[PDB]
RNA sequence: AUAUAUUUUAGUAAUAGAUAAAAAUAUGUACAGUAAAAUUGUAAGGAAAACAAUAAUAACUUUCUC
RNA sequence: GAAAGAAUUAAAUUAAUAUAAUGGUAUAACUGUGCGAUAAUUGUAACACAAACGAGUGAAACAAGUACGUAAGUAUGGCA
């Protein structure tokens, strides 16, 4: 006859990366066929929907009242800050870069254009 | 190299086409703009006010039935009945015809049946 | 592209927007068809309409005494059930179907000032089967509907795969036409004075036909549409005529209400009424 | 197997080609892309001459 | 097996250059069976026609009136010559001469 | 016949020029239209026909309307419904259509567009809501300066902005738009027209330009400060150009300072407010306000704390965005300004 | 109304709508919309061809009107 | 009292998705349309997921140039 022993592997899904944890920039936080999670805030979604976080912060699950029926993974940029964040409060961000203290480095920069 | 047919129906689409049949655009002062603006204000006002009166004329109607409708009812059940009877299957005469632009020869007709 | 997972930011401010005017692509689209300055206009009130000045001056009133009735109420249609919370599984759980249809029923009002019935719009449908065979009697079927009616035909498109019927899919197959105001007034008013009494033998429309919500359905035959004035005075031009259905759309709430109304436009009805 | 392979060659004589496939009877392939040796976008054409299937001009000018 | 003429291209009509279809059409006067007249709008170059069957004359339509005689085409057929043929025969005698048959 | 008097009316209610006013009222298709200059082209023109007797038919129907409005506007007493019908009465004036259709309205001329008059009024600000006010609102939104300085915004007043001083050209600033260093090192003016009913004789209007967008390296985020600052300015419907003419040292909070952003500190936006002040009755003069400079931080600015402090309501914006360029330098050394900070290229 | 020289029209061809669930361009971007079944009818038309109709307007605007 | 708007609510992902099955999709990822045919481009790729190795998967950011967009921005092939 004609055995069925064919099968695919367990694709790693689910999440990984959960909430109150500390996360980094481009760190994975939730791999899944479809949006079963939408991104929220300081997150971005990849081509197989992948959630990743944009900012350095920690990780909430929220809803938003905006969008009923839809769950949302985001990064809020302290611990101290419910993600779902007032709609008319300004919005928190992170500066990122340093000053260039050193001469040399400041005049290198001073001195770099576009083309 | 076409038929017979496929040249009539050909000339049947060019019936059909815009094809070499348009004026060209309308354009218009801007004093002759404004004229026309005033005319189309104009007439929607004045088709307003007509469409209205004949509403407020449709409300003092039935206004006036709901008015003899309780009469009725509070004054002889029967004839109240008779008259709320309902007429689901009514038609209108056969001529009570549509006016035209311009009269017939008989104008009325002074015998029936 | 990176994702596809639609989302629409919220905004922080009441203003609609409408880009359409904010972009300067398009300037002609930017006025309405009415203004005089758009391509697309066309005067539309050009002569009076017998039959609309008619419905206007007698048929309103005589239809509002008619369909009167004392002490009126709405009766409401057959909607989506909703069901009892004595289990906890109904939580979440969609509504039900209406009782005995798959789609909602519209509620029915009484007949007062505002509501009156009268017509909404004439759509002629004309599906000539023999042209699964020739293209070209499509294009003679829209131009049979440019002649009788005057406007702009649009063309039927075959959609289902009938073998036994030889109907395939993607194949011009007729045309339709759409009418309202003084067209369709003018299209109603030449059917009934010269076509309809020139059929061999009319009693009128069947008293069982139409919507269950307004509306009335009839058809004419190749023979009826060479009544015309267009076709008759043309004989030549018409080898061939295709038949056609005509479809009365009214704003009546039911069905008799619409058959009362085009018997006031003078269209007979012979058999008996449901 | 129904699909062959293709190396589209830049204008700009700098000797710089990309690889496309293409099926078997397609129009001759030409697109814009970025040459690094001259850093700009320039066109690309085809290097070899390829069998092309015929497709008829369209009616544009009416005819007869 | 079907016949079909070829689709040319079609020309682009750009977004808000695309104008309504008007065609040319005439004030044509249409006379009943009765000396009534309707003006309408016609694609036909005909200004003037009258027709000999219509509303006006159909018994449907027409339920009153006593009267109302019925005619078709003219100057077609062998129409009306089965009566134009026998001239001795003419109009209450035959109705007369119709009384019975005493036949059983 | 309402519309051809003039003793109460105001005469902006008419077409200046008498050629199109002949033209537009004639009697007999025999004069030409103005519009068009050269005679050849006007020889070519040919007018719809059956459009001067239909012009006047329907001018006099709306003319009995106007009337009415009129009659009815004489006895009102409530300002707001007085102004209502004034507007229903010269909407439909085509004198007043012609003026507003075909003159300008921002630089409006008294003599043809009047916004002292309330049909100009009306037709002004239905013009800026059709597409001014839409823009406004997008580019606000979009870059983000509603939430980031203050909650919301319900328009009400059109504001532009120009920097005449610096350069020497004229141009309306584009709400977003990106603006050089040299461009804006001088001084912007504004032009806040309003389109409401407000009582000029008291009413007083403040303006802040504030930049929420200056890195802040103590928590590593951004903070605002405060640009521009201008307080107790009056303003008319037809004379409400903002300017060093206008205003006294008085007025002046925040003495401007120039946009002068760092290098790699991303792009800067710098948005313009304008509010009114509390209009207190039973009192006679406008009712001025004094700002508490010892209080004001002018570079760790809270636009929301001082609009609430002194009971503040927005009623018009603007908005442009500055980055660095080769000019900054010179700017900061013109101004008396510390040499700029010079910061990463990438965002770690 | 005739004669000629020059020129013009007739190559007669579908969409007239930012088209929207007949068939045709399966990758970008911008704007916009909502399918499907079932039911009731309608020339040929029938189970099955094509067209039409089938959930609710409290609140907010502009206009008209008592 | 009446028109015309703006739309809101219930329902719907059962139709459709280039192709199996599963997850997702109306805020559409489905469908129509204007430009376009451009990002189905170039040099560094952090960091994660997965993982014996070898391989595989998502991808921030810097730089060069394109197409669309009023703009915000989107695009390093296809809802996965
Ligand atoms: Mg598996
Ligand atoms: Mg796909
Ligand atoms: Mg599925
Ligand atoms: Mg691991
Ligand atoms: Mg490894
Ligand atoms: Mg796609």
């Amino acid at each position: 006859s004609r055995t069925s022993m064919k099968d695919s592997a367990g694709r790693r899904l689910g999440p990984k990366k959960y909430e109150g944890q500390d996360v980094s920039t481009g760190e994975i936080i939730m791999r899944q066929r479809g949006t079963k999670f939408y991104p929220g805030e300081n997150v971005g979604i990849g081509k197989d929907h992948s959630i990743f976080a944009l900012e350095p912060g920690v990780v909430r699950y929220y809803l938003d009242p905006f969008h009923p029926k839809r769950k949302f993974i985001g990064v809020a940029l302290r611990r101290d800050l419910k993600l779902p964040s007032p709609h008319f409060e300004p919005t928190v961000r992170r500066f990122g870069r340093f000053e260039l203290t050193n001469k040399r480095a400041a005049y290198k920069e001073e001195n770099s254009i576009s083309r | 190299s076409l038929s017979p047919l496929a040249q009539r129906v050909v000339t049947q689409l060019s019936v059909m086409s815009a094809s070499r049949k348009q004026p060209k655009l309308l354009k218009l002062a801007r004093e002759d703009l404004i004229k026309h603006q005033t005319i189309e204000k104009c007439w929607s006002i004045y088709q307003q006010q007509q469409r209205e009166r004949r509403n407020l004329q449709l409300e003092l109607q039935y206004k006036s039935i709901e008015r003899s409708m309780n009469l009725l009812q509070e004054l002889s059940p029967r004839l109240f009945e008779a008259a709320n009877a309902s007429e689901k299957g009514k038609r209108f005469p056969m001529e009570m015809k549509v006016p035209t632009d311009f009269p017939p020869n008989t104008l009325w007709h002074y015998n029936f049946r | 592209p990176k994702s596809a997972c639609s989302l629409v930011k919220p905004v922080h401010h009441l203003v609609k927007i409408d880009k359409s005017k904010l972009s300067p692509r398009f300037p002609e689209l930017k006025y309405d068809k009415s203004d005089i300055r758009s391509p697309g206009f066309k005067p539309k009130d050009t002569h009076a309409d017998r039959l609309n000045d008619h419905y206007l001056n007698t048929l309103q009133s005589d239809l509002l005494l008619i369909n009167y009735s004392h002490n009126a109420a709405v009766v409401k249609g057959l909607k989506q059930r909703a069901w009892s919370g004595d289990s906890p599984y109904h939580l979440n759980r969609p509504p039900k179907n209406p009782r005995g249809s798959k789609a909602q029923l519209p509620d029915i009002h009484p007949i007062k000032w505002s509501n009156i019935p009268g017509l909404e719009s004439v759509v002629i449908n004309c599906f000539v089967r023999e042209a699964r065979e020739n293209q070209l009697l499509a294009i003679t079927a829209a131009l049979q509907l440019q002649q009788i009616t005057g406007c702009k035909p649009h063309p039927i498109f075959s959609k289902n795969d009938v073998p036994t019927w030889k109907l395939r899919k993607g194949h011009q197959m007729g045309a339709k036409v759409e009418l309202k105001g003084k067209e369709m007034s003018q299209f109603l008013s030449t059917l009934t004075e010269i076509v309809l009494p020139r059929i061999r033998e009319y009693k009128g429309i069947s008293n069982q036909s139409g919507n269950r919500f307004g509306g009335i359905s009839f058809g004419l035959t190749a023979e009826d549409i060479k009544f015309f004035p267009e076709i008759d005075a043309n004989q030549d031009s018409w080898p061939k005529t295709f038949g056609m259905h005509i479809n009365i759309n009214t704003s009546a709430q039911l069905d008799y209400q619409a058959r009362t109304l085009l018997s006031g436009f003078q269209f007979p009805f012979f058999g008996e009424e449901k | 197997s129904k699909n062959s392979v293709i190396k589209l060659l830049s204008t700009a004589a700098s000797g710089y080609s990309r690889y496309i496939s293409i099926k078997k009877g397609a129009p001759l392939v030409t697109q814009v892309r970025y040459d690094p040796v001259v850093k700009r976008h320039v066109l690309f054409k085809e290097a070899k001459k390829r069998k092309v299937a015929e497709r008829k001009p369209l009616d544009f000018l009416r005819t007869a | 097996t079907r016949i079909t003429l070829p689709r040319r291209p079609a020309k682009k009509i750009q977004l808000g250059k695309s104008r309504p279809a008007i065609y040319h059409q005439f004030n044509v006067k249409m006379e009943l069976s009765d000396g009534s007249v309707v003006i309408r709008r016609s694609q036909y170059p005909k200004g003037e026609i009258r027709l000999i069957q219509d509303q006006r004359n159909n018994p449907l339509w027409n339920p009153s009136r006593d009267d109302l005689v019925v005619v078709d085409a003219n100057s077609g057929g062998s129409l009306d010559r089965f009566n134009k043929r026998y001239s001795s025969l003419f109009s209450t005698v035959e109705l007369s001469e119709e009384n019975k048959k005493k036949t059983q | 016949h309402i519309w051809s008097d003039f003793t109460t009316r105001p005469s902006s209610l008419s077409i200046q020029s008498s050629k199109v006013k002949n033209y537009l009222f004639q009697k007999k298709a025999s004069l030409d239209p103005p519009s068009i200059s050269r005679r050849s082209n006007r020889i070519k023109y040919s007018p719809p026909e059956h459009i001067d007797e239909i012009f006047r038919m329907s001018y006099d129907f709306l003319e009995q309307r106007s009337s009415k409005f009129y009659e009815l506007a004489n006895k009102t007493k409530n300002p707001l419904k007085k102004d209502a019908l004034l507007i229903k009465a010269e909407i439909n004036n085509p004198e007043v259509q012609y003026n507003f259709q075909f003159n300008n309205k921002l630089n409006n001329v008294k003599d043809i567009i009047d916004y002292d008059v309330p049909v100009y009024r009306h037709l002004g600000k239905q013009h800026w809501e059709s597409y001014g006010q839409m823009l406004l609102m997008q580019r606000l939104e979009t870059l983000a300066a509603i939430p980031d300085t203050l909650p919301t915004l319900v328009p009400r007043a059109e504001v532009n902005i120009k920097f005449p001083f610096s350069t020497g050209v004229n141009k309306w600033i584009e709400p977003g738009e990106f603006l050089s260093s040299n461009v804006t090192s001088m001084r912007p003016i504004f032009k806040i027209q309003e389109y409401e009913l407000v009582n000029v004789e008291k009413q007083l209007y403040t303006v802040l330009i504030v930049n929420p967008d200056v890195p802040d390296l103590s928590n590593d985020s951004f903070k605002t400060a405060l640009c521009y600052g201008l307080v107790n300015i009056n303003l008319t419907y037809n004379d409400n150009l903002i300017d060093p003419r206008k205003f006294h040292s008085s007025n002046i909070i925040a003495d401007y300072l120039p946009p002068v952003p760092e290098k790699n500190a991303g792009k800067q936006r710098f948005v313009v407010w304008v509010f009114r002040q509390p209009l207190i009755e039973d009192k006679q003069g406008p009712n001025m306000l004094e700002i508490d400079r010892k209080e004001l931080s002018r570079d760790d600015f809270d636009i929301r704390q001082f609009t609430k402090k002194y009971n503040l309501t927005a009623i018009g914006a603007h908005i442009w965005r500055s980055e660095w360029d080769a000019k900054v330098a010179a700017v900061r050394e013109k101004y008396g300004l510390p040499p700029g900070r010079v910061f990463s290229r990438v965002r770690r």
